[PDB]
């Protein structure tokens, strides 16, 4: 596979996001780790498809709601940032106040 | 007997006219000369030629011409050429490129190329071997900057800070003498060869130069600490009296001159000037004007490298956000768009491929990627094949010229820039025996094996618990180089020559090889390898415009590099 | 223009191995049970005692094949092969202790061979 | 008043005549003899036996008597016997076997085995003990090796590489003074024991001799750098005059002579014969009959052990990827055919049961498993037992006799074989204290706790931010005695006198306790504890049919073995 | 659980193939190290099923086609091995040319 | 995220506790590591969802059956313990005798 330094951590916030998707789906409101990496691996997958910086930095506002996670942690998330690798190499997306 | 060129390439490697593609690039390099005897070809391996009364010298002892280590079959891609040899490596160093094996028997052995009782045995038929990258601008954030750094076929970090100290998160500043002392004992624990940079603000001497009695190999100019005429003036003078390079990160804000204030304090004297283009930081919007000057040594990091199409609205978010700048606050607005400018990052592609910007760096962890200075290097020089053709100095079709060009940006000239080039930056006797060997297919994306001092430090190798070492997964690891007292002997710490004769590695106990910083007060752009050019750039301070020889320098920004989604799981 | 990654792009011509020197094409039986297989770097004399051939015709010689390759000879198998000759200073050390020294010393060379019991020695 | 023997064991683990299984096998064994005064057992805990002014003694200092270390009711497996006792440890070593506690009250107390103030506790009751495993054929090609090995119960490296270099990746060879002087300063950051191995190749003295004198604990004469019959010749009059042992694996190819001419070179002189199988490498296809002589000290690979329905097609198939052979090249296929044989392979089984073959060992990541020595023995020992049924030997239904055969193979015989036995490989009074708890659940798969020099350096232990250690998840960690300047005083560096006199240690820095290699030259098949046939093995050339005493070895390979799906996550 | 350093390592092999079967199952042509990690899990996952080195060293050609990965990457792929406890133990697969 | 190191290695379980769940889907009879990593993952996920301490004793116990495992694993697990941070903080689990 030829894994480097980067790719081996980034599958953690994979694992974590489908983790915090179980748990979503079993009706529970969501911490702010879970929330976190959610969209991150939103953010990375949405690299992997191809969508472009601009695209990630409107959509991020959009996976999770107010409705979605516990109280407090809209107001806990003020950024969320992630690299991946863009058909173009790697960029950094950073989406502001992901949930309102 | 004769064999056909498919089949010689594929047992031994390609030899003289054959061509490699360089990963999933269109840049072809083609084998200029080959160093063999065809027919004494070295190979180790069952009923191979490497074996005692054969190609295995069973007479001399290790001090009689014998080596410790033979890279067999090596497509060598460096400042100095494109070519096939065998590599040589003892007590650490490169003692001979050329045909290694046993004179008793084969043609054209060269001599001090013995392989005996004591050599070990690398094959590197197939693979392209380079220098150790030397990356000038590191930021010493998080410790696991390092591995990121090996895994693209980086050996030497030249930078500064003390971990996650907003200091050291904007700027390449380890600062006085006592943190300079910790982090040189810090050092001791790191794989990789390092040189530490004290802060070139002050406007007394003393303050400035005891970083560099201390232990300190240079000196970085931060606009973050002010980068002031004075403290210009006074870094210059202490590093002209030391023989250490001073880096600068001039004064975006203009705040205390433009740009030709900042070169009148420089008065001449030899600089680094850092990511050039100006995005990383400096006189906005015309500090890429310091790349035309004969005194100025002019280096990209890698963000900008190359121009695409996420490019500008990545770097416009970064620098807001990194900033804590206000979308509705027009001063914050403004100063982005003095800062972040399409028409300069168009034109840093083509001065790298006119010879213009001598070399790259990261900025690691501050506005730059640890493990990305290789691979943007050869995106560029594969961006700027695509749209300005085959440069005119080639021929064959093969793009050497470009390939020298490009690989000496993050090999000699750092190491020339840093005074450091006697002892490390690219594949030439004498040197240090810090090499990368690369699978084509993966060539500038991942490092086959990292050699450190004649030990492989770092390796792309498998399941640990298997029958044999390819089995999965195969991922970056740290190989026998980097345990227990091996790191010592396999790394260097590059130092002044001051704190050197001050006896300070002695004093804070280091145990690491001692490299003396020299010769980087005499040099300027024409030292810079395949990279000399100086001429008048003019950027149009109403358009940003940027030109050379009265033409505009323009490119198209790119929707898809190669060595990207091909090869990364994220 | 499909692209493989790190792919080679030859140039035309062959490359003739061992240029310039003698080559010799000799007559080699394995009389053992076992097979036996030689290396392109061997002292052609000093191979496996089983193997019958001219001894005096290995001095100095190797095979002329691909460095790194090897001739098989299967139990009582008997064929041709094609050597060529030793290069550099043509001394040969250790291996069958049958030289050490230079090549040129045939008449030690095969009297050493002949009292171990290299088969082939006239 | 009496305990039901259920209760006994299940309260300080078995006595006189209870049985236990190891793993999931059909192996018992029997508990021999107790060195226990029953109702004065040890144990500790809340208002349990070792408390001040009952079972531990509140009056003795640590020099009279006392114990840094007691093992309380330790099941015993080792050549010596297998038997329950306290184990006491001092200064890093074993000092008694016996019976532990306070002579102020308690009956049968071991003289010097007093719990003093001093006195640590391991509670072994439950558990079975045996020594560090000694694996003899270590390529050092991964550091991520060595916690796979200690996973397994191994606890002594001796092998020899550079990391993941092809003469390191074929061959247990650190090659000449400097790779040798290097791997010395590695080994400092390794936290196991090991021995290094130089190139057994030349045709001088000089040459082979100064890796001796630089540090190597002993030879390895390998075909890939040609098995001469003078490479031989020498690496055994180095050997002789040096007093270390050389390791061979020979010239497969049959180039400069069969089995008979590699014996003839060897003329009687000691000589450890590596995968002596062959498929690991050696003579085709009668390498195996070495095994027969008394002069060699015969040991086996892991893969080949045992033989199973899988084996052929593995071996077959890595044969070919290794060595780059072609399928549709009729010579790679006879090559391959002639080197991986079920004849053999099988007759290897056997072999193991009747005490001709005397060692186990890896072959890590060349061709064997470093975590999978212990484990394959004990596959190997419960095939024999379902083929060949309880061997005569036997008494009580148990399995004790076939237990002592095999444990020797992982323990005293490889550490005699190498000259270290005086140091390591078995449960005795003054040798070091590498002693490995398995619960019987687990025996031979995974390791509970390994203690090297009498400080646990891995455990099988949970959730490090847990109330207790037990939480999930459960895994393999270094424990203290590999943390900091522990990890010197708990390891030895095994080394030639020579390198010793000669002040190698000082020279290099090194800070581990060295071991002096010794005693190699002397021995015999005769010295290889319940493996000591001699015998006359025939191997025909045409059908590959092994003979011993006129009777054909030959036996089925199996479709499952114990120690593996029920335990192992992938 | 008693893990040793190869069960924690492989635990990696088969997430990566996990989140490269769900970027298949969303319509993308897979890269190298997808590719590689999908075949090494499907031969883990084939031998803890029981089935034979040889069954796995033909299974494995079949998994992914030229269709399913980018250009080039059949041709980046020369063998793909994994070692795995089959009933009988570990035992090394190797899948040369996994994809024509 | 945030991520400590018992959070970085709790992934793991769940991850295990993912694989051994489609081992189990395909039809095996599971091993020790396997019925382990379930029974653990669903300790953690049941303090996630808000169950007591209590609660989780008694469920732990019909995770999985004799029939779920193959012969012996039932005998192998005297216990199975977890740490989970519950709605009052983290507590720790232990599920005795869990497969009977
Ligand atoms: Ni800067
Ligand atoms: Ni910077
Ligand atoms: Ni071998
Ligand atoms: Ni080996
Ligand atoms: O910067
Ligand atoms: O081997």
């Amino acid at each position: 596979m030829h894994l480097n330094p980067a790719e081996k951590e980034k599958l953690q916030i994979f694992l974590a996001s489908e983790l915090a998707l179980k748990r979503k789906a079993r009706g529970l409101k969501l911490n702010y780790p879970e929330a976190v990496a959610i969209i991150t691996s939103f953010i990375m997958e949405g690299a992997r498809d191809g969508k472009t910086v601009a695209m990630l930095m409107e959509e991020g506002k959009h996976v999770l709601t107010r409705d979605d996670v516990m109280e407090g942690v809209p107001e806990m998330i003020d950024d969320i940032q992630a690299e991946a690798t863009f058909p173009d190499g790697t960029k950094l997306v950073t989406v502001h106040n992901p949930i309102s | 007997m004769k064999i056909n060129r498919q089949q010689y390439a594929e047992s031994y490697g390609p030899t003289v006219g054959d061509q490699v593609r360089l990963a999933d690039t269109d840049l072809w390099i083609e084998v200029e000369k080959d160093y063999t005897t065809y027919g004494d070809e070295a190979n180790f391996g069952g009923g191979k030629v490497l074996r005692e009364g054969m190609g295995e010298n069973g007479t001399y002892t290790r001090t009689e011409n014998v080596l410790d280590l033979l890279l067999t079959n090596a497509l060598i891609l460096d400042y100095t050429g494109i070519y096939k040899a065998d590599i040589g490596v003892k007590d650490g160093y490169i003692v001979g490129i050329g045909k290694g094996g046993n004179p008793d028997i084969m043609d054209g052995v060269t001599p001090n190329m013995i392989v005996g009782t004591a050599t070990e045995v690398i094959a590197a038929e197939g693979k392209i071997v380079t220098a150790g990258g030397i990356d000038t601008h590191v930021h010493f954030i998080n410790p696991d900057q390092v591995d990121v750094a090996l895994a693209n076929g980086i050996t030497t970090l030249f930078g500064g800070g003390t971990g996650p100290a907003e200091g050291s998160k904007a700027t390449t500043v380890t600062p006085g003498p006592w943190n300079i002392e910790k982090m040189l004992k810090s050092t001791e624990g790191l794989p990789i060869n390092v040189g530490i940079l004290g802060k070139g603000h002050g406007s007394s001497i003393a303050p400035i130069m005891e970083q560099i009695d201390a232990g300190a190999a240079g000196l970085k100019i931060h606009e973050d600490w002010g980068a002031t005429p004075a403290s210009i003036d006074r870094s210059l003078t202490v590093a002209d009296e030391a023989d250490v390079q001073v880096a600068i990160h001039s004064d975006t804000l203009n705040e205390a001159g433009f740009l030709e204030d900042t070169l009148r304090a420089i008065n001449g004297r030899v600089i680094h000037s850092f990511h050039v283009e100006g995005a990383g930081g400096g006189h906005a919007p015309d500090i890429m004007a310091m790349a035309g000057h004969p005194n100025v040594l002019p280096s990209s990091t890698n963000p900008t490298r190359p121009f695409t199409v996420n490019t500008i609205d990545e770097h416009l978010d970064m620098l807001m956000v990194c900033h804590h700048l206000k979308q509705n606050i027009p001063e914050d607005v403004a100063f982005a768009d003095s800062r972040i400018r399409p028409e300069t990052i168009a034109a840093e592609d083509i001065l790298h491929d006119l010879g213009i910007i001598s070399m790259m760096s990261t900025d690691a962890l501050a506005m730059g990627r640890a493990g990305e200075m290789v691979l943007r290097t050869w995106q560029t020089a594969d961006k700027m094949k695509k749209q300005r053709g085959p440069l005119a100095e080639e021929k064959n079709g093969s793009d050497n010229f470009r390939a020298k060009r490009y690989v000496s940006k993050y090999t000699i000239n750092p190491a020339i820039a840093q005074g450091i080039a006697h002892e490390v930056g690219s594949i030439e006797e004498g040197k240090f025996a810090d090499l990368v060997l690369w699978e084509p297919k993966f060539f500038g994306v991942k490092a086959d094996r990292v050699i450190k001092g004649g030990i492989i430090a770092y390796a792309q190798i498998g399941d640990p618990s298997a029958s044999i070492p390819t089995p999965q997964p195969v991922m970056g690891r740290r190989m026998y180089g980097t345990v227990g007292d091996l790191i010592h002997d396999t790394n260097i710490t590059f130092m002044s020559k001051s704190s050197i004769q001050q006896g300070v590695p002695a004093k804070l106990g280091l145990k690491r090889r001692i490299g003396t910083v020299k010769n980087c007060r005499n040099i300027g752009k024409k030292d810079m390898k395949w990279n000399d050019v100086t001429t008048d750039i003019d950027i149009n301070p109403e358009t940003y415009e940027v030109k050379v020889d009265g033409e505009v320098l323009t490119c198209e920004p790119v929707k898809e590099l190669p060595m990207a989604q091909r090869y990364f799981l994220f | 223009n499909y692209i493989v990654p790190g792919e080679y792009r030859v140039a035309e011509g062959e490359i003739e191995i061992n240029a310039g020197r003698e080559k010799t094409t000799i007559r080699v039986s394995n009389t053992g049970d076992r097979p036996i297989q030689v290396g392109s770097h061997i002292h052609f004399v000093e191979v496996n005692k089983e193997l019958l051939f001219d001894r005096a015709e290995g001095i100095g010689r190797r095979l002329n094949i691909p460095s790194g390759t090897a001739a098989r000879f299967e139990p009582g198998e008997e064929m041709e092969v094609e050597l060529t000759e030793l290069g550099g200073n043509r001394e040969v050390f250790g291996i069958s202790d049958l030289t050490n020294g230079s090549v040129d010393n045939k008449e030690l060379i095969l009297q050493r061979a002949k009292e171990l019991g290299y088969k082939g020695v006239e």
